[PDB]
């Protein structure tokens, strides 16, 4: 967006020297096929295990039974003729 | 390594060097997959004499 000088203008480009022109045109790099090499094993003995863990412990319980019950000798109250 | 053995003296000298086959930690471009058992790997490794 330059304002053209009247009293100086000028003209467009004139002709330079070049730079070689095969010089600047590419060759088109020619890819060989390839291979990820080798016969990759099914599984890895990993460093850690892959499952979720438990943030805290929970008590676990199991049932157990008491034994045979017996009788018992109870001290026995007094008979009811109005003292009591 | 010390700067200067002088004559009769032993220096000590260490040196470590990385050798690269992945460009970072983070690109991975260059790195090798080895989980193949039978394709072995090769580090050459010539030193001073």
């Amino acid at each position: 967006m330059a304002l053209i000088n009247p009293q100086f203008p000028y003209a467009g480009p004139v002709p330079i020297p070049g730079p070689a022109p095969t010089e600047t045109m590419p060759l088109l790099n020619y890819r060989v096929e390839g291979r990820i090499a080798g016969i990759q094993q099914a599984r890895q003995f990993m460093p850690f295990l892959q499952g979720p863990h438990r943030e805290v412990a929970e008590q676990t319980y199991y049932a157990i039974g008491t034994g045979i019950q017996m009788g018992q000798t109870f001290n026995q109250p007094l008979i009811n003729t109005q003292e009591g | 390594a010390p700067a200067t053995i002088a004559a009769g003296a032993t220096g000590e000298l260490t040196m470590y060097y990385w050798v690269p086959l992945a460009y970072s930690e983070t690109d991975l471009t260059g790195a090798v997959l080895a989980n193949v058992p039978q394709s072995k790997q090769r580090l050459k490794l010539e030193f001073a004499n």
